[PDB]
RNA sequence: CACAGGUGAUCAGGUAGAGAAUACCAAGGCGCUUGAGAGAACUCUGCUGAAGGAACUAGGCAAAAUGGUACCGUAACUUC
RNA sequence: AAUUCCUUGUCAGGUAAGUUCUGACCUGCACGAAUGGCAUAAUGAUGGCAGCGCUGUCUCCAGCAGAGACUCAGUGAAAU
RNA sequence: UCGAUGUCGGCUCAUCUCAUCCUAGGGCUGAAGCAGGUCCUAAGGGUAUGGCUGUUCGCCAUUUAAAGAGGUACGCGAGCUGGGUUUAGAACGUCGUGAGACAGUUCGGUCCCUAUCUACCGUGGGCGUUGGAAAUUUGAGAGGAUCUGCUCCUAGUACGAGAGGACCAGAGUGGACGAACCUCUGGUGUUCGGGUUGUCACGCCAGUGGCAUUGCCCGGUAGCUACGUUCGGAUGGGAUAACCGCUGAAAGCAUCUAAGCGGGAAGCCCACCUCAAGAUUAGAUUUCCCUAAAGAGCCGUUGAAGACUACGACGUUGAUAGGCAGGGUGUGGAAGUGCAGCGAUGCAUGUAGCUAACCUGUACUAAUUGCUCGUUUGGCUUGACC
């Protein structure tokens, strides 16, 4: 059973998937507008959004945190610098999710995770 | 939860240390005894020239367990040790002291020596 | 672990008869006027009169 | 022999003065609008029809809205039937109320439920399977069900055999618990025991047949 | 909080207050004791190894040495058993729950004391 | 077989380390030619487990456990 | 007794309980001296028995993690 | 049956018989009572753990109300094991000149198969149920369950020379089994919080992150879970088994039987719990709708629901999920700074920082009134009413 569980297993070990989504938020933060997998896109919100409320407020350790859970320095600063600013007075729901089909390779259905306000 | 092939310490003077439960009793195929249940038990280990001889097949009763016993409270009481107090081939205390604590589960009256020879009763 | 005796032909046809291809359901986006599935974007990329890029 | 449909919000404890821990269940107990009185003559058989909850318009369907609208009550999130007798018909008609005060305090009350699902389990959980040896030579039978049957006499698995199936997520009635508590301001209804099912389910409580 | 509100309802009334007191501090409890017509309280001494805060289901547990032998408790914070409870000595421990005092004896079962 | 097998010699970086063991890295090279979901029984490989501690079993099979350096100390027997 | 059929021979030890184990007796079905006799320190992934520690072997299984099983998309056997 | 029907024992899982081991009801007794012995009725449930030995068995120890006898390919290896027996090696005793042999012994010695059909355990699709649909349901019938100790009281009474010691009634509390549950006690808790070893890196200090079984270690949220909590096995109805009768003739008597009327068991049928109209005999009730209607489905957000399904909730007329806000819980004193200290380190800012899944709210994000299926009054005969 699973009741009431949260979380994913994505067939991956619990570093590599904290890594991928890692990766998935930095690359999500950096281009804003980011095409994955429908699962993917949907726990990435659990993992990016938190980012953007704690960057809401600029301090040391914010930002210490920040770069503890994503290990980019320039992306750090972009998520205090712009996207915390931009995004101070939105209570949650950072990203939209638009499902964009099936992918070609293996069917695996597809969506766009797009930062809110002009991503 | 005391079952068969259990060691047990001996919480009186009636010579024997160390005793190993071989039957739990009061059932068809009762499994566990808690404090105030009666055992069959073996010495494995007395004290030179005491009452009880090592090898002695007889009757004891459990008084502490680490498992622990719940009270209509919902708190448990556990101990240390698991130990037991040997009794006569009645089913009555061959002790005339008592070492470390019991619990009130003996109240009643074939124990009641026993609670009374107890340093302390939880 | 095998067969004692060949299966038949309308045996065999009577298990694939459940199986079914499924067809996506189509709606028409107002802005672009465009077949797209349904709840997903479409080619073009405008989804319910929305600007994705 | 008339009850009540509640909602199950969850266990908790309550202390007795002499420090006795009592583990309750609470129930939470919205009206019961009588939608419908079965009899004899028109029925054959004597009942009474409840609804409880709440349910909007656009999930209620004409049928039932003019179901719900016959007997003078709001529409709730289903609808439930308890057996009943002349005794127990004496002053319910439709469009009336049924309230925690139906049970009173100290009686035994019989609690049916939908109980949590498993899902598809085997034999170990399901029906008690003894498991077999983890070593000593064992390779693909630590959890199996063994042997099924005897040889070519009978030939076949008898009925009613244990074998794994879907476990839970079905009806299940518990007697004689008691009734600790009784608020019929807060509408909720307090009851001994585990009460089956999750929190949040529908639970129907009656007197107990027993006595 | 994390028990619904008609329950939080229900609970609110069992509570009943209590100094409230840190882990690894020497505690003294009062339990009520029946002999049978007669009515008495006992006092139970120790350290607290672990404590676990729930509203009204919260729990303690103690531990004393009584002949050479620990004996623990997990007492009920809001049970009517306990009459009282005091603090005797306050102490500082670095981690809440004190697993490792079960196994320490003597000179090591000690707790430092909390200025 | 674009096969988890076999195939002789040569070179032998850094930090720990007795070490060519082991761990993480350098130069260099790779992610091993189906993926995406779900997180049922059951199987495989592992982790943890209250109380008891071989009561298992043909049998302590398997697992668990011990594990280094320095010093102290070490029995029967002995071909010393 | 790697040798004993009767046989789980008898006695003693070990266990609460020992067809196995140890010591002894000799009634050796059917030992015996280079197809070597009886012993023997050390050695042995050797056979048997008994202990300490240790534990999911077990009372009695529970939870968790990964690879399958299950669903979707591509490729696509087998014995019979 | 030799173009192959796998042996003994053990484990797991069972099903049936009664020639009944316990419980239940009786007759007789060399039945005073307690305890028994024999036989009759009774198969509803229950009917142990260990030492030895490959054992079935058997002996022994300790229990129990009891540790029943049997059939099922001496049940069960396409469910597991492989200790014995029954290959190939080696050795002892014995037999044979020898190769070799021994229901003599001893050490060692590869157990394959992805399930087509039947059967069984679950779960769906299709159509049918005399128009269609949303719900609630009656029950022909099927399954589950059926166990029992001990203490007290009656009463140290009846009985008995003593010893001992009740039937019938009443109360309590256990053992085994089963269900549900997670409030309490615990386990687990590899997207929680800390401590710490080696190494690499973030330009460096500091602070952090990767790897080393989650690197190791200490705790722990929700969920699941037992060893934890709650509950159940009914003391009721009907007809009976053995047995005991009332009245009563055949047979002036006697006689439980031939007519008639009774008592009587854990057994039979109900009662309890679950399923149940594919009960094609397809039932009943209340509503809704009929020139694509009422509704159902697809799709989307999803759930203590789930393999896929199905089921449950919701889709802007919204709290369905995520996020967010406030709490709760857990860990235990974040970073920065300052002070003390030569330093490790300690102290204050401050129970601080962080906190999965928990509680209550909140449309910020995603759930598009989009499409498909489904109609148009429901045949005929008879009868009552009209």
């Amino acid at each position: 059973m699973r009741h009431r569980k949260s979380g994913v297993k994505l067939g991956r070990t619990s570093s590599h998937r904290k890594a991928m989504f890692q990766n998935m938020t930095n690359s999500l933060f950096e281009h804003e507008l980011i095409k994955t997998t429908l699962p993917k896109a949907k726990e990435l919100r659990r993992v990016a959004e938190p980012l953007i409320t704690m960057a809401k407020e600029d301090s040391v350790a914010n930002r210490r945190l920040a770069f503890s859970r994503m290990r980019s320095k320039t992306m750090v600063g972009k998520l205090f610098g712009t996207l915390g600013p931009r995004y101070q007075n939105r209570p949650g729901g950072y990203l939209r999710i638009v499902k964009c089909g099936n992918r070609d390779g293996d069917n695996a259905p597809m969506a766009y995770v797009e930062l809110v306000d002009r991503d | 939860m005391i079952q068969v092939e259990s060691m047990l310490e001996v919480a009186d003077n009636s010579g024997a240390r160390r005793v190993q439960c071989i039957k739990v009793l009061g059932g068809s195929h009762r499994r566990y005894a808690s404090v105030g249940d009666i055992i069959k038990v073996t010495v494995k280990e007395a004290i030179p020239r005491g009452r009880v001889k090592k090898g002695d097949v007889m009757n004891a009763v459990v008084v502490r367990t680490k498992k622990g016993v719940r009270r209509p409270d919902g708190s448990v009481l556990r101990f240390d040790d698991n130990a037991a107090v040997l009794l006569n081939q009645n089913k009555a205390p061959i002790a005339t002291r008592i070492f470390g604590p019991v619990t009130r589960e003996l109240r009643g009256d074939q124990f009641m020596k026993i609670v009374s020879l107890a340093p302390e009763v939880l | 672990a095998v067969q004692k005796s060949r299966k038949s032909r309308s045996r065999r046809d009577m298990r694939r008869s459940h199986h079914h291809m499924t067809v996506a359901e189509l709606s028409v986006d107002a802005t672009t006027g465009e077949k797209h599935r349904r709840h997903h974007m479409t080619k073009d990329g405008f989804y319910r009169g929305r600007q994705l890029f | 022999a008339i009850g009540l449909v509640g909602k199950k919000c969850g266990m908790t404890r309550v202390f007795t003065e002499a420090g006795a821990s009592i583990p309750v269940t609470v129930v939470e107990i919205s009206a019961n609008r009588i939608t419908q009185v079965k009899n004899t003559d028109v029925d054959g058989y004597q009942a009474i029809q409840v609804t409880t909850g709440t349910r909007r318009d656009s999930r209620v369907t004409a049928a039932q809205k003019g179901h719900f609208a016959k007997a003078g009550v709001a529409a709730g999130r289903g609808v439930w039937e308890f057996r009943a007798n002349d005794s127990d018909l004496e002053g319910r008609e439709i469009g009336g109320e049924i309230l925690a005060d139906l049970f009173e305090q100290g009686q035994m009350v019989d609690v049916t439920g939908n109980s949590k699902g498993k899902g598809f389990q085997g034999g170990v959980k399901r029906h008690n399977f003894s498991m077999q040896d983890a070593t000593h030579g064992n390779s693909v039978s630590h959890r199996a069900i063994g042997s099924t049957g005897q040889n070519q006499s009978p030939g076949k698995v008898f009925k009613g055999k244990k074998m794994p199936g879907q476990m839970g997520n079905k009806r299940v009635t518990v007697q004689g618990l008691e009734v600790i508590s009784v608020d019929v301001e807060k509408g909720l209804l307090v009851i001994k025991g585990a009460i089956p099912g999750a929190t949040g389910g529908d639970v129907i409580v009656r007197p107990s047949v027993k006595a | 909080s994390n028990k619904h509100l008609l329950v939080q309802a229900v609970e609110n009334a069992q509570i009943i207050e209590r100094p409230s007191f840190g882990p690894g501090d020497t505690v003294v409890v009062q339990v009520k004791v029946r002999e049978g017509e007669r009515e008495r309280l006992q006092a139970f001494e120790g350290i607290v190894i672990a404590k676990r805060n729930r509203g009204l289901n919260s729990a303690f547990t103690v531990r004393k040495i009584s002949s050479g032998v620990g004996v623990e408790r997990a007492f009920q914070l809001h049970s009517p058993i306990i009459e009282s409870i005091e603090v005797k000595r306050r102490g500082a421990v670095r981690r809440a729950k004190l697993y490792y005092l079960r196994e320490r004896s003597g000179k090591s079962a000690r707790i430092r004391e909390k200025l």
